[PDB]
RNA sequence: UCCCCCGUGCCCAUAGCGGCGUGGAACCACCCGUUCCCAUUCCGAACACGGAAGUGAAACGCGCCAGCGCCGAUGGUACUGGGCGGGCGACCGCCUGGGAGAGUAGGUCGGUGCGGGGG
RNA sequence: GGGCGGUCGCCUCCUAAAAGGUAACGGAGGCGCCCAAAGGUCCCCUCAGGCGGGACGGAAAUCCGCCGGAGAGCGCAAGG
RNA sequence: CUGACUGGGGCCUGUAGAGCACUGAUAGGGCUAGGGGGCCCACCAGCCUACCAAACCCUGUCAAACUCCGAAGGGUCCCAGGUGGAGCCUGGGAGUGAGGGCGCGAGCGAUAACGUCCGCGUCCGAGCGCGGGAACAACCGAGACCGCCAGCUAAGGCCCCCAAGUCUGGGCUAAGUGGUAAAGGAUGUGGCGCGGCGAAGACAGCCAGGAGGUUGGCUUAGAAGCAGCCAUCCUUUAAAGAGUGCGUAAUAGCUCACUGGUCGAGUGGCGCCGCGCCGAAAAUGAUCGGGGCUUAAGCCCAGCGCCGAAGCUGCGGGUCUG
């Protein structure tokens, strides 16, 4: 939220990304405009401002762009972003991945598993007005054998549901005994 | 404790021998192929070992287009 | 140790170790990850020595995640044998790893205990392997 | 998905196409790799006779005299979906000669 | 000078798959029989022949549905001719050009010839 | 290094660096044949599997319907 | 004028890379043909499997002998440039068929060899003729016709042997690092960014009632906070747990995490980054070529000059080809 933008006109940018200015591009239906953003601003807001939050982008034309992230290319033996694909949202039920989480006792806390399969809560498409910030999933009693999620009780409030599948969701794993 | 297997066959040396845009005579092999990677078009004949050659002379052309295999077309000159 | 039960061919080559990662940088399973920084090989003895050093370290909770699998047979000739006469015997399968690939991923272990556990298993490997945590650097859209 | 595809060989580059419907027949003559139909003779477009297997003689003479009227002789004959039986449209003018 | 249908093509899954419509005056398909020319390791199912009283259910065409499938852009590296360096080694860095495969947006359930029938 | 052992000819894949070629006592395998049809022409049909069943039936014999576009088969190892 | 090479057009591949749709292996999760089986029931009239597990679908992978994909390049053909000890054809005449080094793509080896064998190129061989690298064939520059008491440069240097700056700037190193190598470790320094605290007085300090249910509970002797268990408290307060380290068999006790001041203006955890320290012990006498070198005579970014070959030009002379 509230990040500055600039322009690119087919530059060098491997030489421009030395002082913390990684390139980018944004679009909703057209106008594939090449931009570059700042790395400590984008990284600092990108600490907690995840995929679910609409990161808005000030532009020198005076517009505030409701963007989000499409991909962050890892530098892969440097752990850095090369290029981040922004996505402007328009009057359209666009796709969203919302990091929902789990609250409650996992499996009767002493006899508890791990509950590690977050997987970014596979897909929810939404209108730009009914877009959420947080949706809650509880883990009320889910001990080791039975009581799995299986995405059957995956009715979120409103808009929308998961479109095609109901198969990828968290489960309970046994611990590591000695 | 000896060498189990160290022999290898002599290469039969297949491959495309006449590319397109080349003037040829009647009888030139367009491609020495193992299997029929190329299908005959106009004025192209196959043999025993799937080898296709030119029936007339002219400027040859490939890829009339797909969905059945790659094509060879010996097109005559007029 | 562990080994692949079936193979198309028994012996295979070595190759080179260039390239950046070819997949395996995002964690996507656990809250932490032991990521490598130098190109080398991972023997099954290095897998076992690092896997025992977790379950003996932390107990009663925390599932350990390994994302390495040895499919490359390390070929070594017997001792006091002259050159030639074919390849050597197969002793232990090794796993090729690239820099910036996450090998070991703890699960259900806290900060001050997972830094320590990944620090103990970091010395079992011949690679400079730094430790990364769960960040927002996933490949989601 | 039934097809026999005797039209796939094409060594002779000039064929006569035959279609037999369950009511009547019609035939064309195509020039290959160009896509131009030269001449054709169609029952119920010229409405020659009612019985469907008695068509073949009059459309054989008619398509034969229109083929010689258009000045094509070296033609061929397809057998795509149908057996060479029943209707024959036999002729003695033009190089098909069957 | 145009729409509908039938043959025959070129594009080679942006042409299909699955679901929902719709059409027989007009072709085409379905149908009713086998009596002869024909046939079946057996049977008119498919070839073949008389038809055509009934039909568009099936199949076949056209129209709709993007998920199923497919195609798939700008950047960004991976990679690499060529040149210049570093590391004891495993292997890396810069410049000059070139430039992927995935993934994302998005697109599509067709486009275009020839010859016939009807209005 | 020689001797001991292995090999000496032909074919298939890789090594083999996107034309062809390319070595090692490099890796994985075959051959010293066979078919009067397992050949030519003409005319019909499309496979292997999975699902729903059966009267025996191993979960595989034989039969029906749907899905299945080539995962079967093409005498013989491997490739096309 | 066709040649090596290059420019404009096509064609071809299945390598690098990438990928799982094909061929196999696979870290998990869901579903569960069925099986040691079944809690055990007039056997099908079940039930969860914390028992195993076929097949299928996802999150994730790997491959010289896998490719739904797929370059950079190379080869080939058409046109153009290309007059060169370029090419093409015939005939005569030898030599060579032990190669090696270097960079890349590889195999074997142990991702060892100044090790073996290929390919792409160079060099030595045949240029042990020259300059630098102290000395050295393949590391760099350069291709020596001869002569001159002439200049300019390439690689490399400018404190002296040794020819040229103790040059001009900005930092860095206190180790002789430079001038011998790794895993690992450490208030070694210098630079960048984040967080808390702070002159409603911050850190280390010096004094303080540093506590009541509460030795919570058979804890096997003993469980008083301190071998190890439960489900983890509350309330008295201007700050305090079922306790930070000792010390006790357990006690007791010492220090506290938490905080009150007379003081005093800065104070800790980090994540990178440049140069450093330890790790670093072999056999005649030690050293980076040597002497020596610390705002450098090292290391990083620059700039202006100069030295610097048998290279090029200045001039003269000879030979060969057209
Ligand atoms: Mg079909
Ligand atoms: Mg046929
Ligand atoms: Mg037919
Ligand atoms: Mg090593
Ligand atoms: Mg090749
Ligand atoms: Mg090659
Ligand atoms: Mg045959
Ligand atoms: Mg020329
Ligand atoms: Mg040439
Ligand atoms: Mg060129
Ligand atoms: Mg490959
Ligand atoms: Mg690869
Ligand atoms: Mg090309
Ligand atoms: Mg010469
Ligand atoms: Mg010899
Ligand atoms: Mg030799
Ligand atoms: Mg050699
Ligand atoms: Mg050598
Ligand atoms: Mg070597
Ligand atoms: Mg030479
Ligand atoms: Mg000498
Ligand atoms: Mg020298
Ligand atoms: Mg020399
Ligand atoms: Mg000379
Ligand atoms: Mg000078
Ligand atoms: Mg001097
Ligand atoms: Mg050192
Ligand atoms: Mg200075
Ligand atoms: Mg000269
Ligand atoms: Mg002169």
């Amino acid at each position: 939220y509230r990040l500055k933008a600039y322009y690119r006109e087919g530059e060098k940018p491997s030489a421009l990304r030395r002082a913390g200015k990684l390139p980018g591009v944004m679009y909703n239906r057209h106008l594939n405009r090449k931009v570059y953003v700042d790395l400590v601003e984008f990284d600092k807001v990108f600490r907690q401002a995840s995929i679910h939050h609409v990161i808005v982008l000030e532009l020198p034309d005076g517009q505030s762009l409701p963007t989000l992230v499409r991909q962050v290319n890892l530098d892969k033996r440097r752990r850095r972003p090369e290029h981040v694909d922004f996505f402007v949202l328009s009057d359209e039920p666009v796709e969203m991945y919302v990091p929902l989480r789990f609250v409650g006792t996992p499996a009767g806390v002493r006899a508890g598993g791990v509950l590690q399969e977050i997987h970014r809560d596979i897909l929810v498409k939404v209108s730009p007005r009914n877009i959420p910030e947080f949706i809650e999933v509880d883990v009320s009693g889910l001990e080791i054998g039975d009581s799995l999620h299986a995405s059957d009780l995956k009715l979120p409030p409103g808009v929308e549901l998961a479109v095609s599948p109901e198969e990828t969701i968290a489960a309970v794993v046994p611990p590591e005994d000695v | 404790g000896s060498t189990r297997n160290g022999r290898d066959s002599q290469a039969k040396r297949l491959g495309v021998k006449r590319y397109e845009g080349q003037v040829v005579r009647a009888g030139n092999i367009l491609v020495r192929q193992r299997g029929t990677r190329f299908k005959p078009g106009k004025n192209v004949g196959m043999g025993r070992d799937f080898t296709l050659f030119a029936l007339v002379d002219g400027v040859v052309e490939f890829q009339d287009r797909g969905r059945l295999g790659r094509y060879v077309h010996v097109r005559p000159l007029a | 140790m562990l080994m692949p039960r079936r193979m198309k061919y028994r012996k295979q080559q070595r190759g080179r170790l260039k390239g950046a990662t070819k997949g395996g940088d995002y964690v996507a399973f656990g809250d932490y990850g032991l990521v490598a920084l130098e190109p080398a090989w991972i023997t099954a003895q290095q897998i076992e020595a690092a896997r025992v050093a977790m379950v003996r370290h932390f107990r009663r909770g925390g599932k350990i995640f390994i994302r390495i699998f040895p499919d490359k047979p390390y070929t070594k000739k017997p001792l006091e044998v002259r050159m030639g006469k074919g390849k050597g015997n197969v002793e232990g399968y090794v796993a090729v790893v690239k820099p910036g690939r996450v090998m070991f991923e703890v699960a259900g272990v806290t900060e001050e205990q997972a830094m320590e556990a990944l620090r103990i298993a970091g010395h079992k490997l011949p690679i400079k392997t730094k430790i990364v945590r769960r960040d927002a650097y996933d490949e989601a859209q | 998905k039934f097809r026999v595809r005797n039209r796939i060989k094409r060594t002779g580059r000039l064929r006569l196409s035959v279609f037999r419907s369950l009511k009547h027949i019609y035939a064309q003559i195509i020039d290959d790799e160009k896509g131009v139909t030269l001449v054709s003779a169609s029952s119920l477009a010229l409405k020659l006779k009612g019985n469907k297997t008695e068509v073949a003689r009059q459309v054989g003479r008619a398509l034969a005299e229109k083929a010689l009227a258009l000045g094509i002789k070296q033609v061929a004959f397809d057998r795509g979906p149908y057996k060479y039986h029943g209707r024959v449209k036999a002729l003695a003018e033009g190089a098909r000669e069957g």
